[PDB]
C-alpha cells in the first residue's frame, strides 16, 4: 500500500488533520493505511474510519443520485456512461470498506462495542452496495447487510444499554433498510417506534454528557417515524 | 431525506 | 491524454453533468480533454473550464489555509510533510491550468472577449502559486501574475465596456491581487473603486439581465471596499 | 474573507 512506509501514529495524526482540513479522500487514505498495520483501531480510530468514508461514498452517492435521475428523465450513451462511471467508482470505495472489515477487523473485534461497529459498517456498505444494484447479486447484497445488521442488533441488545450511541446509530441505519431496500416499511416503523421508546426509558441513567449524545440519535428516530407515518 | 446515522 | 478518445461533445456534455453532481474533479478533467481537442473553446466552453477548475484548487486553497494556519501555531514533521503534499497538489493542478493557456488556448484566442477571459485565468492561476510561494521564485510568480493581469487590464479598456462582467471580474481579481500579494492596499483600493464608479455611470445602456450580471459583480467590489477601509 | 470573482 501506498501508505506502508508511513508510521501509525503519523497515519492518524494526518487523517486528523485531513478531517479539519476537508481532505476527507486524503482522510480514508490515511484510515485505510492505519488499519492495515495490522492492529485493533482504539474508538476514537473507529469514528475516524468511519468519518472518512462515509464523507468519500457520501459525496459518490449524492452524485448517483442526481445522475440517476436524469438519466430516467432522459428514458446518447452520455449519461449513462457517467452515471456507470460513478457507480463504479462508488462500488470499489463499497468494496474497500467492506475488503478491510473482512481482512482482518471484524474477526479481531473481541468486545461487543468495536464488534458491533464493524458489524453495522458491514451492513451500510452493503447497503450502499443495494442502492445501486440491479443485476443477479442485488437479492444476495440485500440479504448480506441484513445479516450483518441483524448480527450486531443481537449483540447490541445483549451487550448495550438501550440508550448507548453505537446501538441507536445501528437501529437507525436497520430501520432505514427496512424502509428503503427491503420494501419493508412496517418493520422501519416498528423498529424505530421501540429503540426511541426503549433509549427514551433508559435516559434517566445518563450523565449530561451521555443524555445529549443519545438524545441527539434519538431525534434523528424521531424525524424518521415523522416522515414515514 | 431520511436520516441516516452518518449525517446526524 | 485518458481522455483522447472521447468526442469533443461528449466531453462537454459530461462536464456539464458533473457540475449538476458537483463531481468538479471530473468537470475539470473533461474540460481538459475538450481543451487539448484542439479547438477553440466558446463563451459557454470557457465558463465550464473556469468553474471547474476554480472549484479544484478552491478546496486545496481552502485546506492549505487550514494547514498553514495549524502549522504556525504549532512552530513532529506530520504537520509540514501534509500541508506540504497539499500544497504539491495545488501547485500541479496551477501547472495544468498555465500549461492549457500556454499550449495554445491564448495564442490562439483572437477576439478581446476570448483573449481578456484567458489573461485574466492566467493571473489568477500564478496569483494561487503566489500565495505558497516562498523560495527563490516568488518574485518571479507576482510578476507573472501581475503582467498578465495588466495586459487584460489594457485589452479590455480598449475593447469592452466598463460593465462587462468578464472586465469587472478581472479587475475584482487583480485588485485582490494588489491587496493581499503584492501589498499595494492603495493600489488596490484605487482599483476598485474607479471599476464600481465607472460601471455604474455605464449601467444605463444595460438590459434588465446585462443590469443583474454587472450589479452582481459591483457588489463584491463594493463589499472588498468596505472590508478594506 | 475578501471576494474574488470565482466565489460571487
Ligand atoms: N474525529 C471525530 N470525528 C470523532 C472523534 C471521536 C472520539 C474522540 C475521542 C475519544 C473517542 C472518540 C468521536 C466520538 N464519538 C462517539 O463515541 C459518539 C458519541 C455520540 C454519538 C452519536 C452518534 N454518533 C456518536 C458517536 S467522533
Ligand atoms: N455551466 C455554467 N456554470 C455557466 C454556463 C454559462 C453560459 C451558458 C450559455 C452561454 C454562455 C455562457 C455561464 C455564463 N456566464 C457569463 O457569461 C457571465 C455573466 C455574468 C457574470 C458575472 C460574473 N461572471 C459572469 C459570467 S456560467
Ligand atoms: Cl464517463
Ligand atoms: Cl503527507
Ligand atoms: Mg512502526
Ligand atoms: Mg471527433
Amino acid at each position: 500500500g501506498a501508505m506502508g512506509s508511513m508510521e501509525r501514529a503519523s497515519l492518524i495524526q494526518k487523517a486528523k488533520l485531513a478531517e479539519q482540513a476537508e481532505r476527507y479522500e486524503d482522510m480514508a487514505a490515511f484510515m485505510k493505511g492505519a488499519v492495515e498495520k495490522g492492529e485493533e483501531l482504539s474508538c476514537e480510530e473507529r469514528n475516524l474510519l468511519s468519518v472518512a468514508y462515509k464523507n468519500v461514498v457520501g459525496g459518490q452517492r449524492a452524485a448517483w443520485r442526481v445522475l440517476s435521475s436524469i438519466e430516467q428523465k432522459s428514458n446518447g450513451p452520455e449519461v449513462r456512461e457517467y452515471r456507470e462511471k460513478v457507480e463504479t467508482e462508488l462500488q470499489g470505495v463499497c468494496d474497500t470498506v467492506l475488503g478491510l472489515l473482512d481482512s482482518h477487523l471484524i474477526k479481531e473485534a473481541g468486545d461487543a462495542e468495536s464488534r458491533v461497529f464493524y458489524l453495522k459498517m458491514k451492513g451500510d456498505y452493503y447497503r450502499y452496495l443495494a442502492e445501486v444494484a440491479t443485476g443477479d447479486d442485488k437479492k444476495r447484497i440485500i440479504d448480506s447487510a441484513r445479516s450483518a445488521y441483524q448480527e450486531a442488533m443481537d449483540i447490541s441488545k445483549k451487550e448495550m444499554p438501550p440508550t448507548n450511541p453505537i446501538r441507536l446509530g445501528l437501529a437507525l441505519n436497520f430501520s432505514v433498510f427496512h424502509y428503503e431496500i427491503a420494501n419493508s416499511p412496517e418493520e422501519a416503523i416498528s423498529l424505530a417506534k421501540t429503540t426511541f421508546d426503549e433509549a427514551m426509558a433508559d435516559l434517566h441513567t445518563l450523565s449530561e454528557d451521555s443524555y445529549k449524545d443519545s438524545t441527539l440519535i434519538m431525534q434523528l428516530l424521531r424525524d424518521n417515524l415523522t416522515l414515514w407515518t | 431525506r431520511r436520516f441516516s446515522a452518518g449525517m446526524r
